[PDB]
């Protein structure tokens, strides 16, 4: 996940192109982060231990 | 520093981008990752950075 | 912002609702709604925190509901110690929170 | 238990602007957001901004952009509340609140939980 909410804002360059990025991140500040079990991760390190 | 706080991973970088019409340029604006950006040559450590 | 109504009344042994309303993006869009009692004259006091979960101390009498675009407040066995304003606060626009006007209750 | 102290009552002219101050008591300061409401006399509760002590960062609302500002000092353990370009509609009753939880992974800060409310101070224009 990524908890903070990003805006989007289109910079026009050129005939008719555009360039998008951040504008502002309209919340607070977060970390992103990824979850797994340790309970079930720690059984799929045993069992590839075993193998 | 959005909103009085700081962000430890994302720059608030302004660059002049140029508009439809060729003669006129704009001074634009937009929020780069870190990574994304890297210090620029030949200044004494100043904040000027490029992609 | 956010629409309540004024008032409302009943008899001992009643039960009672206050609603509150607002646009899709404050309370259609989140479950994030708490109502505050305040007797007259004295700070707020904190009722309901998640639309139907209550905090200690406070009594089962007290539950609360949402549907839609709007949530509302359910005040059971009425007694004279529930004569009170009830004020309801909800998520609000990007990252902020609006309260309504308030209700007061009235017990015959 | 846990107190909220908050500063005296406060009387004023126009255009004076104040900074309102408040002090928690029995919790980790930076344990848990604070939220500043507003209640003019006779009227009902309206919001004015959060405050993220741990990292100082602050949002109000639209009524209130660069009208208001909000600060603190963790190691004295308060938070402040300046309010700009007063009028007489500005008297009220302001209160100290305690929010969500902090946490680096979900945003607690729209979260309306205020468990505990400071005593209330009143501000006076005229
Ligand atoms: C990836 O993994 C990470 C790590 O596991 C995840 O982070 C964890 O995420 C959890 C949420 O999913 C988060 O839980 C929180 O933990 C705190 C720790 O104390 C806990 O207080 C929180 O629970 C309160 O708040 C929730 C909000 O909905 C309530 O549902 C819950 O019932 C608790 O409410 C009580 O305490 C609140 C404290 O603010 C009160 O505001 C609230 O009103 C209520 O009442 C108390 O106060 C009353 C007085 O006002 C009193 O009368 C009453 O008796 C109560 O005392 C919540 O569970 C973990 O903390 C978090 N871990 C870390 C390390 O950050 C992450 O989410 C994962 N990501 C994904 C995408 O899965
Ligand atoms: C995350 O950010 C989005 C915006 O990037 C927030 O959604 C926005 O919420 C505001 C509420 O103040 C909406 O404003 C309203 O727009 C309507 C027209 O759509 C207008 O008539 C109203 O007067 C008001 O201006 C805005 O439209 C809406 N934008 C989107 C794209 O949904 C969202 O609330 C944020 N969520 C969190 C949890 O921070």
């Amino acid at each position: 996940t990524r908890p903070n909410n990003n805006t989007r804002k289109s910079v026009r360059i050129g005939p008719g192109q555009t360039f998008y990025a951040t504008g502002d991140i309209i919340g607070d500040i977060k970390q992103a982060h990824c979850n797994i079990s340790e309970e079930k991760w720690n059984d799929t390190l045993q069992k590839v231990g075993i193998e | 520093t959005v909103k009085t706080g700081t962000v430890e991973e994302m720059k608030n970088c302004s660059f002049n981008t140029t508009t439809e019409i060729r003669d006129k340029e704009k001074k634009e604006y937009a929020l780069f990752y870190k990574p994304d950006i890297v210090p620029l040559s030949e200044t004494n450590n100043t904040s000027e950075y490029r992609l | 912002a956010l629409t309540q109504p004024a008032s409302v009344s009943g008899s001992p042994g009643q039960s009672i609702t206050i609603s509150c309303t607002g646009t899709k993006y404050d309370v259609g869009s989140h479950d994030l709604v708490s109502w505050y009692q305040q007797y007259p004259g004295k700070v707020p006091k904190y009722m309901i925190y998640e639309v139907n979960k209550r905090p200690s101390g406070v009594s089962n009498r007290f539950s609360g509901s949402k549907s839609g675009n709007t949530a509302s407040l359910t005040i059971s066995g009425l007694r004279a110690e529930d004569e009170a304003d009830y004020y309801c606060c909800s998520f609000g626009g990007s990252a902020t929170v609006v309260c309504g006007g308030g209700t007061k209750v009235t017990v015959l | 238990q846990v107190q909220l102290v908050q500063s005296g009552a406060q009387m004023k002219n126009p255009g004076a602007s104040v900074k309102v101050s408040c002090a928690p008591s029995g919790y980790t300061f930076t344990d848990f957001y604070i939220h500043w409401l507003r209640q003019a006399p006779g009227q009902g509760l309206q919001w004015m901004g959060w405050m993220n002590p741990q990292t100082g960062r602050t949002n109000t609302a639209r009524n209130f952009q660069g009208r208001v500002t909000m600060t603190r000092d963790t190691s004295i353990g308060t938070a402040y509340m300046e309010l700009r370009s007063l009028t007489s509609d500005d008297t009220a009753i302001y209160y100290c609140t305690t929010g969500g939880w902090i946490s680096l992974y979900y945003d607690s800060s729209y979260y309306p939980n205020f468990d505990h409310w400071g005593q209330g101070t009143l501000l006076t224009v005229s």
